[PDB]
């Protein structure tokens, strides 16, 4: 009855896929205890611009 | 059980036992820094004992014209010790303290200090006489160290305020007939959680002769006092290299 193509055809979504949500930010963010961590394969300071 | 005392911090032990009962600066103890009262992110230094004792720093001799002494107080401490080396190492520095002032004679001898503590003891020049020149207290003046320096008005704390007033500060007095000694102890006083313990100067500490030194003479004429305190709570951050000033 349908050609399939036509049934799955996303074609007119309305809404915005998004992705990233609005926090609620009244303050600064609050800083946790940290401690020494030496240890391989977890590198946060190592970024890609 | 209220004229002796003994007061133990890190390594050192004072005795005492002419003391007066002890003061507490505003009724509070010296604490280390909230949670919610600090802004520095790093975790902080807090030597403890290494830092935390009894520095007995200067000698002053009291003479029947003395004028009196102060000594300016994150400072007087630098350059001494291993709290000098934190305070020098450190951009931030925190601390309460507790000061010892002594001072004995014979029970023929006779006068009467008063030791207090002036937060924010901001010095004063005398204006070139007359109050048209415009003149500022040099380094050697605001910020002399141990070695304190001596007062040339003291009626108005060379600040243009009463000496007579100074007792609304942490204060407590060394009568001769009474004790030889004063103890204050003084918690961290400051609008900021830390501060550079080089270039500010969280409060002074005042000895002044009141009550002339008076005796007949014979005595023995050499009358000392002597400087001792002891840091409390230290805490330490900011690390970077040493810095002198």
């Amino acid at each position: 009855d349908r050609v399939a193509d036509v049934i799955e055809s996303s074609i007119g979504d309305s809404v915005s896929r998004a992705l990233t949500q609005a926090l609620p930010a009244p303050t600064g963010q609050n800083t946790q205890v940290s401690s020494h961590r030496l240890d391989t394969g977890e590198v946060p300071a190592l970024q890609a611009a | 059980s209220d004229r002796v005392a003994q007061l133990t911090i890190g390594n050192s032990t004072i005795t005492t036992q002419e003391a007066a009962n002890i003061i507490v600066g505003y009724g509070e103890w010296p604490s280390y820094c909230s949670d919610d009262d600090a802004t520095a992110v790093d975790k902080p230094t807090r030597p403890d004992v290494s830092v935390n004792r009894f520095y007995t720093l200067d000698t002053k001799l009291w003479e029947k014209s003395s004028k009196g002494w102060y000594w300016k107080f994150p400072d007087v401490l630098t350059e001494t010790g291993v709290f000098g080396q934190n305070a020098q190492f450190h951009y931030l520095y925190r601390s309460g303290f507790c000061i010892h002032v002594q001072c004995n004679a014979s029970k023929f001898h006779q006068g009467a200090l008063l030791v207090a503590i002036l937060p924010e003891y901001v010095i004063g020049t005398v204006a070139g006489g007359t109050g048209t020149e415009d003149s500022h207290p040099p380094y050697k003046q605001t910020q002399p160290g141990a070695d304190g320096f001596e007062l040339q008005h003291p009626y108005v704390l060379d600040a243009g305020i009463p000496i007579s007033q100074l007792t609304v500060c942490p204060h407590q007095w060394i009568n001769l007939r009474t004790n030889n000694c004063a103890t204050i102890i003084v918690p961290y006083m400051n609008t900021l959680p830390f501060d550079s313990a080089l270039n500010h100067c969280n409060f002074g500490l005042l000895v002044v002769p009141i009550s002339p030194l008076d005796f007949d003479q014979g005595a023995t004429p050499v009358i000392p006092i002597t400087i001792t305190l002891a840091p409390m709570c230290s805490e330490f951050a900011g690390l970077r290299q040493a810095v002198t000033q």
